[PDB]
DNA sequence: CGTAGCTGAGGACCACCAGAACTTTTTTGAAT
DNA sequence: GTTCTGGTGGTCCTCAGCTACGTT
């Protein structure tokens, strides 16, 4: 729960926080659960319909210390705070970053970097662990491929080279994608791709994940401080959140596309709920999505290592934590911004 | 007249000749009767407060309620509302009990003391009146006004007896003569319970006879 | 005059005399106005009629266990009342012929 | 000054009035069909076969809500009537008055001068409003004869001149309300009077308009203390409400004959309501009867200004206002009675 | 059930009432009781609450009949005319007749003479009846005394000379009545009139009654359509009915003070009944009104025949009847106004 | 404006979902008033909530069975409303110190 | 054109907000209180140990109502924020005009601008209405050297020199004010405005309404959308919560020392609402506490006439209006911000 | 904790049945 | 035909109570 980031990441729904003396206690219905310490806490991320003790909010309030309360999903409901720290020189520096240029190609370079390292350690280990009906060499020549655009991309320096050699490797991707799934792959194709209403049931089950991991992101930057509708990389535009696509693109790898081929194959998705509407769209069936959204919260509950910091977590809260990452880089206790990366 | 014990008016015409002497002509010769906000309350509380066949009283003084009187003199007859009997050997014995009582009349009303006389002289006449039965003098009466609650003392003169004489005596000539005169209206009659009937607005215009002229030549 | 004016009341029937109090103020009620639904009147009155039925109904009910309010459209109440349900109630301005 | 409180047509038949506390009820075989407040009502108007209870009528007579049975037709049938209140004052002056011829010459001509007035005046106002429609000239013609002879009935003497004058007055304005059928066909044209049977159309019409006008000029003249069959005029047939018919002398002309020439020209009825029997005269029709009830009873809700007493009345109230108006004058306030000159 | 001089009266309560060819027909829940022709009816007089019939009044208003509707003690309620109304010629007349000397001397001379011989034949049927307890003398004395005053009455042509002669006769029989009580003199004993706060209990007692048979006689009066307010003897003033209390006088002896002193001598009721007042004034109790009222509506029932005409009718009849003789006196063929001369 | 109206209801639950309907129904029009008796809430809202409560409170009940009325009173409420028995109500224009 | 909403204050301890649809209840220990509509809410403020559910944190955050928590003696703590809505091209250059000192010290020179007109006029206006109880010369003094302040802000173009003209201003005016008072002076320990932090009486109403005031220029600020406690004009100085109120400098000296000045002279509180601690520190008494917020409610409902446009407003729309011409400022349409000026 | 869905447990509110009766003086009563 | 007082049953109405869950 307690990282050692300086946050706290009460996410068991129907709990209860209350204060005694000077430290925190989570209690689960009545008994005493868990027991913290806040003397060297900096913020608190409550998930589930909860409460807090009038007493705990008092003392928190008090020695810089924000409240956030959420669902126990992850969307965002409420924060109490008094004279608000640590929000106005974040926002600021966040808008003075956003007017320069060279600082945002520096950031969008960084995500691109993480990017082409994730999709092509992913495909490395697509191809290690069924070595037996599978083009090898043709994904080995991809991964050079990719090798040699990670150099590039860490060798750039405006934002209009970084959008051309970007655009580039988005075709490999979807070939070798389409190439990529194991199980029912005659039943399902790829051939191609569409951002707005979709064709093919992959595509349409790809943009539903992207939606989820939408919302998840939105929340996940609002938890923190930073803002939502100016970007690093895509530029400001009046209702489009391009932090969010940011990251977005930035974590589309092993969070999104992993759980497609997972819901693909171990035949756990079948055909029957999914629908056409003389345009290609797939009508997700009710049950179909209430199958999916408890797929994703069971996935959500699966335990990884996060690369960097080396701790034990949740899928659930390797956005937020990444995210809150951001922020420690533009508080100055940060060099750069790697998501994935070597360094 | 069957013995000259009939010719006799109510007191509760004497307030009504006091306020608007066309009120008491239209309430006590053509028999008719309206009723507003402020007329039910007034009725309300008077018959609320009427409580016969009951006495009241605290060892030293005595109350009574709706008491009959009548008196020969001015040949007015009535009921006095209270009446309140005070132990000292001054006054009359009086028939029923021992000792020996004086007497006050008390009458309760709904509203604000007036500017004019009006209520005073309804009082004084009860007084005088119970002078008649009780054989004694009286120099003394009570008004209650509910809407304040308050309660006022009232003296009596020479000049109030005899002001009440000659109304009495100026309201049994008009009776005689069945008339019913005219008074300076202006903005009392707004809550005059009888402004559909009196017309105050008629007794300022044109006469007839210029209006049906003026629509004749034109 | 004829201004409209809304009664509602609500007795309790757990004391001594609650069937009591129920059956004379709903017909003490009904005698002024008409039903539009169960436990509320609207009536046409004129000030003193309305005078008449408050001091009626106060002296009627006892206090501290019964409630009554009284509200009072003025005179332009045929922009200001809207039925949606299936309960009509005749009204008392137009022809009225049966 | 009063509020003009409304009032109950039952048309169907075989029904029952009965009282519940201040409700009448309507019960038909035990099967209630409504029920309204008797603080907001006038009159009751009962059509065919409608009994009462007693305790019906006997609330009613008390507070001057009247009651009128009528079979088919607007008949006088039955009416009710309560006992007599304490105002000895107006029903002696009334009597002492009557037994007078001078007083009563002294009261028809200001009834016979409003009637005239109330004539020539309606008629200048459809002449000068109405083009190539009418005959103008006739019409202007009459007017002068009009306003010339007013003036010789204002100054008349003995009862018998002014029922002669009255009479020639009814004859010469006859003669030209034969002539607005303006916008319906000839089924609408007036033919002269028949008493009994509505034997023809507009008859149909106005027979019903001064049955529900004389129900309402007796109610008022009942409500305000006077009795209302001794007369001021007409010869006293024993038994009729003659004093009704001197009062309802004045309004008729500008209240419920321009009533019907109103509805007629409008087109609200139309020849196909009415019907007949073998012979059967002419009878109205239920849905007719209902169209008829409604324009009357939206058409009494209309706000005037009073030429004397200067007010803002409504327009049922005039019967009533008149009569009052009357009172007074028994009493001396004014110096004659002042006829209503609309 | 009984019909007096072409008017038809309903005195038993609770019998509906309609019509059947030209006829009336008196029901009682379904069950036929009486069956009358109407040809020549002149009026209807109801008592109960029965309704009649439409049909019947349709049928009466149009052969010009009204009906009255009363309530079964007396009271007025109602009356259903059509054009005529009946009383117009019969109010006219008695408005006339109320502003002349000569007839109104010659009507009470009618009351007064059957006043005057209803006392004296009770005086001496009293003395016929008991000898012991009787001052015969002063009886017999006044007899002839009374015999002498009604001889002289009959002949009497000035106001003030009647009002003088009915003073002399009222204080003959007031000297005479106080002895007429035979039981419980203890306290009630009459020694004057004081109608006005009556005073000492019996006085009480005999206004209560004048009021009621007042009351009755009024009702009488609006049965035919005679003008309650407008007196011939009584002179007029508002307010109260003159002519009412002008014919009550012949009926007020036999009907009231026999009824007051039969309630004394048959121990009806005991003075524990009569509450105080301080000036000296007495009133009644609530128990003792009612038992008043009681065996006055029991004695209304006693059945006796009728001297002018022969019927045998119920007491509570004899004011109305001969109220209709009044009016057949103001407009019909009746000689002279025939008074209740009854021995 | 902020102006007062009134609001009645009467759902019948005798009928084949009559609980759910009357459930619903007080659930609904609890929102957005007080509650002063049964069955009977009174509002202070603008045109536009008013707008919204009345197309949100049309499609929970079913014409034919129901009933509901709805009065609209003015901007100078205070003036009248008048409360005789024993259960007030609170008013939302005192300051409101709990 | 917007319209006042109302404000509840919860004082019993131990109680428990919870949300039931659009309703806000009050319980403790499931014993409902009362419920309240929060669509005719605007802020909600508690003392002592009240909690609230997260749900109605979220509810409220979204819909633009503002949940403040208090304790005593209005120490603030733990207000509730919620996110941003949008609109970013205005904080855009909201957060572009910071740091710039041009135009920083001409929003400064309007803001200190404001502040002076105020307190000169108001002390001008009460030397107007009763002279006889102070010395009306002194008080014209002080005037003109205001008006002279008044000449120099507006030749100002560095907002380190306006800091130094504040202490002017700050010491200019602190002379007047032991002599504000009338009545009660001997009860109420009056030593002016030397004032002490942790309150040493006729301090505690004066901390009171400061508090108030901050909490709703905050609300009324952060419903457009941007945050200016410490911003382009005021110090960068942490915990100086004060630019937000100095957007109501304008109105800090004025509806919050008069409205304690109205209350002191009105004879309104008396001195034994007040107490002191063992220690030395002064609170208030509960039915005080309940007067003052009954007063101030009360006066911030009273309506009067803005002198922009006329259209008539009330009292408690006279900090928003502040932060929405703020806005329209900072769209380029006017040329310079117009403070509120009386 | 909030949002729904099923119960039940009493009160409020009103429409039918059943029975037993059913009559009372005269004066007071507002007016910013 | 009313009017008042009991008795009966059947339907609106709100609260206390137990289960089953919270993403588009
Ligand atoms: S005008 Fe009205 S108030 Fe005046 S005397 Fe006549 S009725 Fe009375
Ligand atoms: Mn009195």
């Amino acid at each position: 729960m307690k990282k050692l980031l300086n946050t706290l990441y009460v996410t068991q729904p129907d709990t209860y926080l209350s204060l005694d003396g000077d430290n925190v206690v989570l209690l689960k219905e009545q008994e005493k659960l868990g027991r913290l310490p806040l003397h060297n806490l900096e913020a608190i991320v409550g998930f589930g319909y909860t409460g807090a003790s009038p007493a705990l909010m008092g003392y928190c309030a008090e020695r810089n210390i924000s409240i956030t309360f959420l669902t126990k999903n992850g969307r965002f409901l409420a924060r109490v705070v008094g004279e608000s720290r640590g929000n106005v020189v974040l926002r600021k520096t966040q808008y003075r970053i956003s007017e320069n240029d060279q600082e945002s190609t520096k950031i969008a370079r960084n995500f691109i970097t993480g990017k082409v390292y994730n999709s092509k350690w992913m495909l490395e280990r697509m191809t290690r662990e069924h070595p037996l009906r599978v083009n090898v060499e043709q994904f080995k020549a991809t991964s050079q491929l990719l090798s040699v655009m990670m150099q590039e991309i860490r060798n750039c320096d405006s934002l209009e080279s970084l959008r051309g050699w970007e655009g580039q490797a988005a075709i490999n991707y979807n070939k070798v994608f389409d190439q990529m799934i194991l199980q029912q792959k005659e039943e399902f194709a790829f051939h191609g791709r569409s951002r707005r209403p979709p064709k093919d049931n992959v595509n349409a089950m790809l943009s539903f994940a992207y939606t989820l991991l939408a919302n998840d992101v939105a929340a996940a930057l609002e938890t923190v401080g930073l803002d939502a509708y100016v970007g690093f990389m895509h530029q400001d535009r009046p209702g489009r959140a391009s932090l969010a696509l940011d990251l977005m693109e930035e974590l589309r790898g092993l969070y999104a596309d992993r759980f497609v081929l997972s819901l693909i194959n171990r035949k756990e998705m079948t055909a029957d709920g999914f629908y056409k509407k003389e345009n290609g769209a797939v009508l997700m069936t009710d049950e179909a999505r209430k199958t999916f959204l408890k797929a994703w919260q069971t996935k959500k509950q699966e335990k990884i290592t996060h690369p960097y910091l080396g701790e034990k977590m949740s899928w659930g809260l390797v956005p937020y934590v990444q995210a809150l990452l951001l922020a420690r880089f533009l508080r100055g206790d940060l060099d750069e911004y790697p998501p994935f990366l070597w360094k | 007249a069957s013995n000259e014990e009939d010719r006799y008016l109510m007191l509760s015409g004497l307030q009504h000749f006091q306020f608007c002497k066309r009120q008491w002509a239209l309430i006590h010769i053509e028999q008719q009767w309206e009723e507003n906000v402020r007329t039910i309350e007034g009725q309300h509380l008077h018959k609320k407060a009427d409580q016969p066949f009951m006495k009241e009283k605290r060892g030293s003084k005595l109350t009574v309620r709706a008491m009959p009187i009548q008196s020969k003199n001015l040949q007015i007859s009535g009921i006095c509302d209270v009446v309140e009997f005070v132990q000292d050997s001054e006054g009359i014995e009086l028939s029923g009990v021992s000792g020996s009582y004086k007497a006050f009349p008390v009458e309760y009303k709904r509203g604000k003391p007036k500017k004019g006389d009006e209520d005073i002289v309804q009082l004084v006449a009860q007084a005088m009146c119970l002078e008649e039965m009780l054989v004694c003098r009286i120099d003394k009466g009570y008004l209650f006004y509910n809407e304040i609650k308050h309660r006022v003392e009232v003296p009596i003169t020479d000049a109030l007896r005899d002001k009440v004489v000659q109304m009495a005596k100026e309201m049994h000539h008009y009776y005689e003569n069945r008339h019913t005169p005219k008074v300076k209206t202006g903005p009392f009659c707004n809550n005059c319970s009888l402004q559909s009937i009196c017309l105050p607005k008629l007794m300022n215009k044109r006469s007839v006879k210029r209006y049906i002229e003026g629509r004749l030549s034109e | 005059g004829s201004m409209l004016v809304l009664i509602t009341y609500d007795v309790q029937t757990s004391s001594m005399g609650g069937t009591k109090r129920l059956r004379k103020v709903a017909k003490a009620c009904q005698n002024y106005g008409q039903r539009v639904q169960n436990s509320v009147f609207e009536c046409i009155v004129d000030s003193t009629q309305l005078t008449s039925l408050k001091l009626e109904l106060t002296s009627l009910i006892d206090e501290e266990k019964d409630s009554l309010r009284i509200y009072r459209l003025g005179n332009n109440y045929k922009t200001k009342v809207e039925h949606i349900g299936a309960k009509p109630s005749i009204d008392l301005e137009d022809p009225l012929i049966f």
